[PDB]
């Protein structure tokens, strides 16, 4: 038959929502850092196991209770209220380390205005040395300690890392990036000044060009020689790296960063304009579309990496050995540097990347504004202007350490220390709370009342012992295994692990603080206080 | 070692044109710039322009933008320079200095013997 | 172009004396930590020879007599062990952008 009715209906509407930066930039870097192919199967396994049920649970909670991530626990569990503060701290860390990629992309777009792209050659433009540009057009040999012009450009112009000898010695502040991050923060502040965006017409104009330009880039990379050598590396089973390597932590981090659960974005964006409107048929489709977009982005990235490895006549997993989040600005730059209309396509790609990053960061900073107004509506809910400006100033003051000369040493630290374990333990705590303290039977009855269809046997067993046990096992494996990294011939100092553990603790310590603080205000003995604090607050 | 030679002496004729070559050897030719300076008898040095082998860029100082024509040739690695509208003032010595390999951008001390025209 | 002038005009050659040559770079700034400025030396009748590059590093085949110092606008040269062989003309060229120009040159002769 092949009616394709599912592809016909609702797909043109769902495909416009799952467009974030966690799938075009975060997924390729994580996949290449752990090897292609051996990461897709654990990724999809962890997804199907603990990302779709949590997504559906958060959507149902936001649709039923209709409250922010700080006010949700006022009707579920008053003890576990520090989850809101943990989510706020996690979002602050995000906005502190997430805007660096946006500033780099804006600087690249600004520098990509000339007719001659700086990423093609390194003929002593500003500061170069030990260059190798002619790959195969002149048929020259490749030797050790040789770098392409793109890597030298990224390392010496947009992120001056030679000024700092490491993380222990940070240099000054580059104004060339501050002048762009200030404009980025001003544009962000001018977009959430009112906070009224539910079904605007801007989605149909900022989500149609990204997809067509991504397909153009895909067909350009496929029409490029040396592409078949990268496809085999992206589709290799490699059952050895699944057994006893520890790839589940990165997969879970990528899942919780790309989907949405963990940052309180779903409970804040879904608590309005929707109530009992065809539930159980949106979260799965959104997750499927997001996974498809992530797979397409990873396929394009690996197709470019295969050509890059075939040109260098080296291994696929040895091209970018210590390169972290710089995988995009190198492979994409080298791919655009071979297109006929290099300048125009580069400008269009950077523009769509900037717009996608803006659309992705507008939802992250919104889950905190609407959350405080639900807990303190007598002081902050009236202004709406002095609070968003204050949080913007706070996020800008905290984003000055990542703008240092050692930027690659700070972004790599807050990437798996403030987002990996923290979001994981926050999700585990909230899931076990909703499962045991609130009761799975009450949640199932509420879902049946608000939708008219009870969840299946697979969903009623996930939040009980499937996702919480998996999250606890991943947390234990992360705490028992050294998460030490390596980047640019300098792995990390000894105190880097302690600094990362302290950073990942200040966001989680809010929950025990509120647990030990709530038991003091309520009078009575220990058991009486526990019984009084377990029951939710009555209206 | 990196050898660098030039042509021999010439004659500056009113209204004619000359051609000075610079054959470099001993390193990567199309990887570093090729400076061209002018030194009048008694006076100091005077920069003319630069040319990167490989059809990449073509720059000048500002006073010889119409009287100097830097031509490269990757076949024999001999950089040329064709002057136009000569006079009694252009009677000087033209050298050929190879630039550095990037960041520093200094002269690698591989200067020619000098093409003293008269 | 970046105007670069030298304040000294002519020094005196003396055994065991310090020589100071400075270049005016009022319109100049450091780009990536290395000062885009070089020091040359041209003997009478001989082609110019590289002496000190980047104003901090020593060139090729140059003794430890010449030592550069300074960053940003002002620069200096240390010619403390000056013998009768160091009688030449030293120039000053900057390599910031497309502004490559030489200086006036200071000849040393007693
Ligand atoms: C290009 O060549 C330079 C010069 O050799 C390399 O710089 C040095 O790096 C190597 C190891 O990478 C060290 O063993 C040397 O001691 C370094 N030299 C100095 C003076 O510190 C450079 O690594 C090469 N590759 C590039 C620049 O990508
Ligand atoms: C990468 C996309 C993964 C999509 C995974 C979808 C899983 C859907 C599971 C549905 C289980 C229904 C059980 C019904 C029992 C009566
Ligand atoms: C010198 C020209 C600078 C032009 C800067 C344009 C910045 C556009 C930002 C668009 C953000 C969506
Ligand atoms: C290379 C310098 C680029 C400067 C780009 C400035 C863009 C406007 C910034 C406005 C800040 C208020
Ligand atoms: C195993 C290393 C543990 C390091 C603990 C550092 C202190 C964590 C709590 C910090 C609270 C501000
Ligand atoms: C792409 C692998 C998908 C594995 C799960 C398939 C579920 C089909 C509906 C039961
Ligand atoms: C000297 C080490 C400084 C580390 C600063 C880390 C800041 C993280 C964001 C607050
Ligand atoms: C040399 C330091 C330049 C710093 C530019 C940004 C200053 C921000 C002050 C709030
Ligand atoms: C040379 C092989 C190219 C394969 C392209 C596959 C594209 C799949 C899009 C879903
Ligand atoms: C880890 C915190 C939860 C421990 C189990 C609590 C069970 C409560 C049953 C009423
Ligand atoms: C081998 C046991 C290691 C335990 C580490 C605990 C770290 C707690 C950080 C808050
Ligand atoms: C950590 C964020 C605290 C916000 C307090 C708002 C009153
Ligand atoms: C009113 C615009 C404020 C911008 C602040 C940027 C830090
Ligand atoms: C839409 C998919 C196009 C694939 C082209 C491969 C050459
Ligand atoms: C109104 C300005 C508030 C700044 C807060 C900085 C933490
Ligand atoms: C070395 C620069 C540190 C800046 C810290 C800003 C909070
Ligand atoms: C509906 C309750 C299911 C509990 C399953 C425990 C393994
Ligand atoms: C290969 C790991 C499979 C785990 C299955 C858990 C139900
Ligand atoms: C940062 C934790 C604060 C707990 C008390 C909130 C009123
Ligand atoms: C986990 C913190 C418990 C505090 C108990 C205080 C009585
Ligand atoms: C992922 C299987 C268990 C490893 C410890
Ligand atoms: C969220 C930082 C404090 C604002 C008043
Ligand atoms: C793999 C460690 C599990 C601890 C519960
Ligand atoms: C354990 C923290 C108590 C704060 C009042
Ligand atoms: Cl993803």
């Amino acid at each position: 038959r092949e009616t394709w009715g599912k592809k016909v209906d609702f797909l043109l509407s769902v495909i416009g929502y799952a467009v974030d930066l966690g799938n075009v930039w975060r997924f390729p870097y994580i996949c290449y850092q752990n090897g292609g192919g051996a990461f897709l199967l654990p990724y999809t396994i962890m997804a199907i196991f603990g990302g779709i049920p949590l997504f559906y649970m958060e959507l149902a909670l936001g649709q039923y209770h209709r409250n922010g991530c700080i006010s949700i626990w006022r009707k579920i569990c008053p003890i576990f209220k520090g989850i809101g503060y943990a989510i706020c701290i996690i979002a602050f860390y995000i906005a502190s380390y997430y805007n660096t990629i946006m500033a780099w992309a804006l600087y690249y777009l600004i520098s990509s205005f000339t007719d001659q792209l700086p990423w093609t050659s390194c003929k002593n433009s500003w500061n170069t040395g030990n260059c190798t540009n002619y790959f195969s057009e002149d048929n020259i040999t490749w030797t050790l300690h040789s770098t392409s012009p793109a890597e030298e450009f990224y390392t010496r112009h947009v992120l001056q890392i030679h000024r700092s000898k490491g993380l222990q010695d940070l240099g000054g502040i580059s104004w060339q990036l501050a002048l762009c991050i200030m404009l980025i923060f001003t544009v962000i502040y001018f977009s959430i000044w009112k906070g009224v965006k539910t079904s605007g017409k801007v989605v149909w104009v900022t989500a149609t060009f990204p997809y067509i330009i991504l397909s153009v880039l895909l067909v350009r990379g496929a029409t490029l020689p040396g592409a078949w050598r990268g496809v085999l590396f992206y589709l290799k089973p490699n059952w050895q790296k699944l057994l006893e390597t520890g790839v589940w932590i990165d997969a879970a981090a990528q899942i919780f960063f790309s989907l949405g659960p963990g940052f309180g974005v779903l409970l804040a964006f879904a608590s309005y304009n929707k109530f009992n409107n065809n539930c159980y048929q949106d979260a799965l489709v959104t997750s499927v579309v997001n996974c498809m977009t992530s797979f397409v982005s990873g396929f394009v990235i690996f197709t470019v990496l295969g050509y890059m490895a075939e040109m260098r006549n080296e291994d696929v997993s040895e091209v970018a050995k210590d390169a972290g989040p710089s995988l995009l600005f190198i492979t994409y730059a080298e791919a655009i540097a071979n297109m006929p209309a290099s300048t125009f396509f580069a400008i269009i790609f950077f523009l769509m990347l900037i717009t996608l990053g803006l659309d992705s960061t507008f939802a992250g900073l919104e889950g905190v504004i609407t959350a405080v107004l639900d807990e303190f509506p007598h002081v902050w809910a009236k202004r709406r202007e002095r609070f968003v400006l204050a949080v913007v100033i706070t996020c800008f003051f905290g984003s000055l350490v990542t703008l240092t000369f050692g930027g690659a040493y700070v972004v790599k630290l807050l990437e798996e220390y403030a987002t990996g374990p923290a979001v994981l333990t926050v999700a585990l705590i909230e899931a076990v709370a909703v499962s045991w303290f609130y009761g799975i039977t009450q949640f199932c009855r509420d879902v049946k009342e608000m939708l008219g269809f009870s969840p299946g046997w697979f969903w009623r067993i996930c939040w009980v012992a499937i996702s919480p046990l998996f999250l606890l096992f991943i947390i234990c494996s992360f705490l028992m295994s050294p998460p030490q990294l390596r980047l640019f011939q300098y792995n990390y100092p000894y105190w880097s692990i302690i600094l990362g553990y302290c950073i990942g603790t200040s966001s989680f310590i809010c929950i025990p603080t509120y647990i030990a603080y709530r038991l003091i205000i309520t009078p009575g003995t220990f058991k009486e206080r526990i019984i009084k604090s377990i029951t939710p607050e009555t209206p | 070692q990196v050898q660098l030679q030039q042509s021999g002496p010439e004659l500056v004729k009113l209204g004619a044109s000359v051609r000075i070559s610079c054959k470099a050897s001993g390193y990567r030719f199309s990887y570093s710039w090729m400076n061209w300076v002018k030194q009048r008898p008694g006076k100091g040095l005077e920069w003319i322009g630069r040319i990167y082998p490989g059809d990449g860029d073509t720059k000048y100082s500002g006073k010889f933008k119409g009287k100097a024509t830097l031509t490269a040739d990757k076949s024999s690695s001999t950089v040329y320079m064709q002057l136009s509208s000569l006079t009694s003032e252009d009677s000087a010595v033209y050298f050929c200095a190879r630039s550095a390999y990037g960041s520093e951008g200094f002269a690698m001390d591989y200067w020619g013997q000098g093409t003293s025209v008269t | 172009d970046i105007v670069l002038t030298q304040s000294p005009a002519s020094l005196a050659v003396s055994l065991g004396q310090r020589a100071t040559i400075s270049c005016r770079a009022s319109e100049s700034v450091d780009n990536y930590g290395i000062s885009f400025l070089n020091w040359f030396q041209q003997k009478p009748g001989q082609p110019p020879k590289l002496l000190i590059y980047a104003a901090s590093n020593q060139g090729s085949g140059v003794p430890a007599r010449f030592s550069g110092s300074g960053s940003g606008t002002y620069f200096s040269l240390n010619i403390h062990p000056m013998e009768e062989d160091d009688t030449a003309v030293y120039f000053c060229q900057q390599t910031k952008g497309v502004s490559w120009t030489f200086g006036g040159g200071t000849k040393v002769e007693i």
